[PDB]
């Protein structure tokens, strides 16, 4: 959940 | 999808050196100058005793939160790394899950003082006895020994930059869907690291680098110790451990 969010947040 | 997914020229390898070094500079959680300045700021016998008197669960939680914060900077470093954002999300997550902790373990040598065998922790330097309440003495001493052995290499900030890029971009990580794409990116970063060492007359460090099995052992030891702790304090893990930590390690 978090890893996905961190990678997608630009 | 990226220039580093194919064979790069010397000029493109030189650009890669600069790009990695820049991504590293920008994603450093701790400045080298601040770390060296802080060396004289050592925890007192009373502060050491206070950490030792903390419950096992409290100490584990503080260490889990600090690890998580370190990991966050490693995710940012990965995102800034040439070609990383061009890999698919499955592959990005495979790389970060297997390598994030390994990168943190390497970065740690900067916050470690080989002179008196201390590490920067919560604003001061302290010996391994600081972590006695965790109940994983073998792991801690193995972590201090690794930092000690990396410290003896006297890495520059640019060497750490390139060596950590390579720790993360490993085409051998189980589960990589676009393995050939990772292999080419890895080849180029290998070339960028070896090029920089050649140019700075630092190739002698290559034979001195720890074997890959060493970082894996430390990572498997962390996973193992977490399982023992989780059995002892399962609600501590469920309620007070950071979600990113659990996503990576359990
Ligand atoms: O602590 C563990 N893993 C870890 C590894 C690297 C890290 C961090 C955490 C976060 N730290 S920290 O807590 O400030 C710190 C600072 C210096 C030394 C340590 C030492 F020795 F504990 F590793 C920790 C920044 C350095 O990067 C750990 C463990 F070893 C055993 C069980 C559970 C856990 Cl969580
Ligand atoms: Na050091």
């Amino acid at each position: 959940k978090i890893l996905h969010r961190l990678l997608q947040d630009s | 999808e990226n220039l580093y997914f194919q064979g790069a020229s010397l000029t493109e390898i030189e650009h890669l050196v600069q790009s990695v070094c820049k991504s590293y500079r920008e994603t450093c959680q701790l400045r080298l100058e601040d770390l060296l300045r802080q060396r004289s700021n050592i925890f007192s016998r009373e502060e050491v005793t206070g950490y030792q008197r903390k419950s096992m669960w409290e100490m584990w939680e503080r260490c889990a939160h600090h690890l998580t914060e370190a990991i966050q900077y490693v995710v940012e470093f990965a995102k800034r790394l040439s070609g990383f954002m061009e890999l698919c999300q499955n592959d990005q997550i495979v790389l970060l899950k297997a390598g994030a902790m390994e990168v943190v373990l390497v970065r740690m040598c900067r916050a470690y003082n080989a002179d008196n065998r201390t590490v920067f922790f919560e604003g001061k330097y302290g010996g391994m006895e600081l972590f006695r309440a965790l109940g994983c003495s073998e792991l801690i001493s193995s972590i201090f020994d690794f930092s000690h052995s990396l410290s003896a290499l006297h890495f520059s900030e640019d060497e750490i930059a390139l060596y950590t890029a390579l720790v993360l971009i490993n085409a051998h990580r189980p589960g990589l869907q676009e393995k050939r794409k990772v292999e080419q990116l890895q080849y180029n970063l290998e070339l960028a690291f070896h090029h920089h060492l050649c140019k700075t007359h630092r190739q002698s460090i290559l034979a001195k680098l720890p074997p890959k099995g060493k970082l894996r052992s430390l990572c498997s030891q962390h996973v193992e110790r977490l399982q023992i702790f989780q059995h002892l304090h399962p609600i501590v893990v469920q309620a007070a451990f950071p979600p990113l930590y659990k996503e990576l390690f359990s």
